[PDB]
RNA sequence: GGCGGUAGGGGAGCGUUCCCGAUGCCGAUGAAGGCCGACCCGCGAGGGCGGCUGGAGGUAAGGGAAGUGCGAAUGCCGGCA
RNA sequence: GUGAGGGCGCGAGCGAUAACGUCCGCGUCCGAGCGCGGGAACAACCGAGACCGCCAGCUAAGGCCCCCAAGUCUGGGCUAA
RNA sequence: AGUACCGUGAGGGAAAGGUGAAAAGAACCCCGGGAGGGGAGUGAAAUAGAGCCUGAAACCGUGGGCUUACAAGCAGUCACGGCCCCGCAAGGGGUUGUGGCGUGCCUAUUGAAGCAUGAGCCGGCGACUCACGGUCGUGGGCGAGCUUAAGCCGUUGAGGC
């Protein structure tokens, strides 16, 4: 019984070569190079997922300290407010209220200023 | 073969790029007073003739 | 009225009636669950003690569902170390209804 | 790479040649070279302990007996080797062709008869063997046969 | 209706004629005849010969009016190479590829 | 799913200059060039204020900076490193000081360049009185 | 409650060739192979479905035996750059 | 399998109270954690042991004037280089 | 095919198989010196048209969609926005503007993106087997026993002695 390669290898290559569609130049036409790229990208994506968090963690903090500044306080001071004033509400994200419903935000600014000191 | 030698296969893009200015241009032709045919300027041509 | 509910370990606001996908939840295929877990309102309701001591949001479990597959794919160089996991994450579809405060 | 038809010479020097490095086309890394641990004729047979061979035959027969398919007979009325005969004969016997029948008998003529049938496998008494037993859904045999079966194990 | 015409196996390099073809693409038939006739390239000869045989077929087989058809499209693909040796100093020997061309020219009715 | 801001409209400002400390002014200034004060802010977009400075010639600076603070500038040529003390800058084109001070505090990408155009520096005061001149401090 | 991992030890699986299964079943209303998918099942290697090609083969469930999986060896043959 | 080890802290010899030097002892990290945050960048220095997912949350070292998250924070001194 | 070719010679030693059920292998006309095309015609099929079944990949080309001439780069990846294409929809597909992040694969090594090795690219060929004997584990048969070798009879995919 001789088991020639047969279809197998082609299929494996093509399977991958699809994954690499769109990649610049020889890096989507040659199996070998595309593969090498995918390795990297796989690791990239997975590392950037963990990042996506950090990025918005920040994006929101800027907005907050932004509109939180208009009423008259540092993000630091403002946080200390709601963290002390019981409101574990507004996961930083939902302090998007600064954009729609500024009044609601403002409510949270005095509530904070107050119980803060 | 000897001393200087290309370090890396020219990219198929970087190649065609070099061929930027390679395209040709149409010959400059004109209708002649003689026949209705076309001549290049300043040139006696068949089906036509000239004058002195 | 805007209404911030917490659930599946994540905060989201909610409009009177609309579809929302949330971390999978233990409930019937088509039942109803309250997210008594709720903060604020569109008529200004600072959530004092973390949660409003009295308020609720009602929603219908429009159905469960998996999610488009992601390829978690580790690769450590010089060390022939490759790993390819497929991962699709479960969830459920809440249709909002009563934001009864 | 020894039995292949090529010669010994070193394809080329192996030093300041720029070419790879080699001995002779025989080398299994050539296309048209020798094969590696490719197959060579070998005896696949072995000696399965006798106790076991019998146990098997007994258990095989039995399995059919316990299934009710086993059916000893002596009444072979359709004699002269002639399929039609055995055909009609099996009709009576309750063998129609809905199930495969391993027929076992001493009489070569009964053999001749059933032989050409595509749902029957003819076989002498000494031929009894698990594979054939197991193959067919239905065992049926001559008394002289069933006897020389008990002879082997009884 | 469109109207094809193809010269296979034309013994000449692709890169070479492709230059001349790309000169007539999307052109008036009469203009092309004019260009090709006077354009200075070995490739003119072949591209012209086919460009013609196309118009021919266009009229005698697909009854388009010679007076209006134009170059709807026209390309040139590479046919099998033609390899020769080329003896070289100190005994090396490069193999010179004499390439070849398939030239297509499709013509179409002037307009509507 | 976080809010992405739409097409806003430039808010021109008008910062003074005289008296203000070089560094400390620049700081504020850039945070306007980037929108980072406006809550509706977003990195990828670029929508900070059109800052306009006047009388930059009257920028103050602590210590011997007028003498010590030298700028470098390397022409591609050999020995082409040409240095220049703060004095000389303020003497000649002065806004130049305030300009780079800010430039050096803007992000290094393309929009960082785009952001630089947003800044109009002078010494007069008096700019081209476009429209908005909302004074600030 | 544990779960980074090279050399290495252990375990479970996927796929190629061939055999029993087979005097069978799939198959021109379309076999193998090729091309294509944003679908379905599998953690995965894979498996399935659908359209296009292709024109005659293919081979379950459960087992069995191996010339059984390639990116590299200045590897070998060919094609093209 | 391994029998080239490497750096760092400490304790000695050698060395010149030289060396990304060497040679032992104890420990440690890299090796195999060139995975993640800090140190501009940087195996082994500080922080921490990555099963996968999350546009949640607290903190570690480090850091909070702008590039760059977060105080141009409060109070008392010193320094003019 | 021991041929072509290589070697003075002993001697080395290739590549190269497939239309179609049938030749029905394309009369005749058309452009062309011819080759080769277009039409006509044969055929179930002619992208079966003659080194002609299938016809993959690298590689070359025409057309279309998106994008690019103030930009800094292991070519990805994460986010957002534009444009084009699917779809009742919500969604989805293609492209890439800006923003964040990011030192190729293998090998060898105390340590490599490494200015250390290997690889132009693609396709196919390519490396832990087998026999006997050992040793342990393992699924069975029998057990103070267990088992047969060569061979003989039988069979021609039958076992038995
Ligand atoms: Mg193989
Ligand atoms: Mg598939
Ligand atoms: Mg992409
Ligand atoms: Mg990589
Ligand atoms: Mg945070
Ligand atoms: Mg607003
Ligand atoms: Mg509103
Ligand atoms: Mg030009
Ligand atoms: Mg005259
Ligand atoms: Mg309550
Ligand atoms: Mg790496
Ligand atoms: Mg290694
Ligand atoms: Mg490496
Ligand atoms: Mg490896
Ligand atoms: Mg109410
Ligand atoms: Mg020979
Ligand atoms: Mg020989
Ligand atoms: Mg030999
Ligand atoms: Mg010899
Ligand atoms: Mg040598
Ligand atoms: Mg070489
Ligand atoms: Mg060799
Ligand atoms: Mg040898
Ligand atoms: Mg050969
Ligand atoms: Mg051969
Ligand atoms: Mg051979
Ligand atoms: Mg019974
Ligand atoms: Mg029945
Ligand atoms: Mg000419
Ligand atoms: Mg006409
Ligand atoms: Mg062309
Ligand atoms: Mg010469
Ligand atoms: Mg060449
Ligand atoms: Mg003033
Ligand atoms: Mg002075
Ligand atoms: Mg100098
Ligand atoms: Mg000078
Ligand atoms: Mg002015
Ligand atoms: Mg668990
Ligand atoms: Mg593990
Ligand atoms: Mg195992
Ligand atoms: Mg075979
Ligand atoms: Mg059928
Ligand atoms: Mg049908
Ligand atoms: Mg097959
Ligand atoms: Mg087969
Ligand atoms: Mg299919
Ligand atoms: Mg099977
Ligand atoms: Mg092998
Ligand atoms: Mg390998
Ligand atoms: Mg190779
Ligand atoms: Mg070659
Ligand atoms: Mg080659
Ligand atoms: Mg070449
Ligand atoms: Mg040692
Ligand atoms: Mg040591
Ligand atoms: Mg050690
Ligand atoms: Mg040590
Ligand atoms: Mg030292
Ligand atoms: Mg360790
Ligand atoms: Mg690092
Ligand atoms: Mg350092
Ligand atoms: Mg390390
Ligand atoms: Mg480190
Ligand atoms: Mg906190
Ligand atoms: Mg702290
Ligand atoms: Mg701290
Ligand atoms: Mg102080
Ligand atoms: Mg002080
Ligand atoms: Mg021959
Ligand atoms: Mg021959
Ligand atoms: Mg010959
Ligand atoms: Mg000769
Ligand atoms: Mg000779
Ligand atoms: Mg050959
Ligand atoms: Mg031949
Ligand atoms: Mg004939
Ligand atoms: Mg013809
Ligand atoms: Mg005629
Ligand atoms: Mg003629
Ligand atoms: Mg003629
Ligand atoms: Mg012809
Ligand atoms: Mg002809
Ligand atoms: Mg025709
Ligand atoms: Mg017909
Ligand atoms: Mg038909
Ligand atoms: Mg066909
Ligand atoms: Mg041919
Ligand atoms: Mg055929
Ligand atoms: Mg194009
Ligand atoms: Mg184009
Ligand atoms: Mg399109
Ligand atoms: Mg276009
Ligand atoms: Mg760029
Ligand atoms: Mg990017
Ligand atoms: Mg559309
Ligand atoms: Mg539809
Ligand atoms: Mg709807
Ligand atoms: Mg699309
Ligand atoms: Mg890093
Ligand atoms: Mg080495
Ligand atoms: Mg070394
Ligand atoms: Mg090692
Ligand atoms: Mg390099
Ligand atoms: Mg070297
Ligand atoms: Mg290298
Ligand atoms: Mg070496
Ligand atoms: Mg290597
Ligand atoms: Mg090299
Ligand atoms: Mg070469
Ligand atoms: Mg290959
Ligand atoms: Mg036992
Ligand atoms: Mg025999």
């Amino acid at each position: 019984p001789r088991a020639k390669t047969g279809v197998v290898r082609r299929r494996k290559h093509k399977k991958i070569l699809k994954l690499a569609k769109g990649y610049w130049g020889l890096r989507s036409k040659s199996f070998r190079k595309a593969r090498e790229t995918l390795f990297a990208a796989g690791n990239y994506a997975y590392a950037h997922r963990k990042r996506r968090k950090r990025d918005f963690r920040r994006l929101w903090i800027v907005r907050i300290n932004a509109a939180c500044r208009q009423h008259g306080l540092n993000y630091s001071t403002f946080i200390h407010g709601l963290k002390k004033a019981g409101i574990e509400v507004d996961r930083k994200n939902l302090a998007d209220l600064a954009v729609r419903e500024p009044q609601v935000f403002a409510e949270l600014v005095e509530r904070a200023k107050a119980a803060q000191g | 073969a000897k001393h200087p030698v290309p370090k890396k296969k020219t990219s198929k893009a970087r190649r065609d790029a070099r061929r930027s200015h390679h395209a040709l241009t149409p010959p400059i032709l004109v209708p002649c007073p003689e026949c209705k045919a076309m001549k290049p300027p300043h040139t006696v041509c068949p089906e036509c003739g000239y004058y002195a | 009225m805007f209404a911030i509910v917490k659930t599946g370990g994540k905060q989201y606001r909610v409009e009177p009636g609309l579809k929302l996908r949330v971390e999978k939840l233990d409930a019937e295929p088509g039942a109803t669950v309250e997210l008594p877990v709720l903060l604020l309102g569109g008529e200004k309701t600072v959530v004092g003690t973390p949660v409003v001591e009295g308020a609720s949001v009602v929603a219908e479990v429009l159905g469960h569902g998996r999610g488009k597959k992601i390829l978690v794919s580790k690769f450590k160089a010089k060390v022939q170390y490759r790993r390819k996991k497929g991962h699709r994450q479960p969830y459920t579809e809440l249709l909002i209804k009563e934001i009864r405060g | 790479r020894g039995e292949v038809a090529y010669s010994g010479r070193k394809i080329w020097p192996q030093k300041h040649t720029g070419r790879a490095r080699h001995g002779d086309i025989g080398a299994p890394i050539f296309v048209g070279g020798g094969v590696v641990f490719g197959p060579k004729p070998r005896d696949y047979s072995y000696t399965l302990p006798k106790k076991v061979r019998k146990k098997g035959l007994a258990m095989a027969v039995a399995d059919r007996a316990r299934e009710g398919k086993l059916l000893l007979v002596e009444a072979f009325a359709g004699v002269n080797g002639k399929t039609k005969e055995f055909l009609a004969w099996a009709k009576e016997a309750g063998l129609d062709g809905s199930e495969s029948v391993l027929l076992v008998t001493g009489n070569e003529l009964v053999r001749r008869a059933a032989r050409n049938l595509p749902w029957v496998v003819t076989l002498a008494p000494e031929g009894l063997n698990v594979y054939d037993i197991v193959r067919t859904e239905r065992l049926v045999m001559d008394l002289d046969a069933w006897e020389v079966f008990q002879n082997r194990i009884g | 209706m469109e109207a094809k015409a193809i010269a296979r196996y034309v013994r000449i390099s692709p890169r070479k004629v492709r230059l001349v073809v790309d000169l007539i693409r999307g052109k008036s038939l009469e203009e092309a005849r004019n260009i090709l006739r006077y354009t200075n390239k070995r490739g003119a000869y072949f591209v012209a010969k086919v460009l013609e045989s196309a118009a021919a077929n266009a009229v005698n087989n697909h009854d388009m009016l010679e007076d209006r058809l134009y170059v709807k499209a026209a390309y040139v693909d590479e046919g099998p190479a033609l390899k020769r040796v080329l003896p070289r100093a100190r005994g090396r020997a490069d193999i010179i590829k004499k390439r070849t061309s398939h030239i297509t020219v499709i013509l179409g009715e002037k307009h509507g | 799913k976080t809010y992405v801001p739409k097409q806003v409209e430039p808010r021109w400002v008008l910062i003074d200059a005289e008296g203000k400390t070089l560094g400390r002014l620049a700081t504020k200034i850039a945070t306007l060039l980037r929108g980072k004060h406006r809550p509706d802010w977003t990195p990828n977009v670029a929508m900070g204020d059109f800052v306009v400075v006047v009388n930059a010639d009257k920028i103050r600076v602590t210590g011997k900076k007028l003498e010590q603070k030298i700028y470098t500038r390397y022409s591609g040529y050999p020995g082409g490193l040409k240095k220049i003390p703060l004095e000389k800058m303020l003497a000649t084109h002065p806004e130049r000081v305030l300009e780079h001070a800010v430039k050096g505090m803007l992000p290094k990408g393309p929009l960082g360049r785009r952001l630089f155009k947003r800044l109009k520096v002078y010494a007069g005061p008096d700019h081209p009185h476009q429209a908005q001149r909302p004074e600030k401090l």
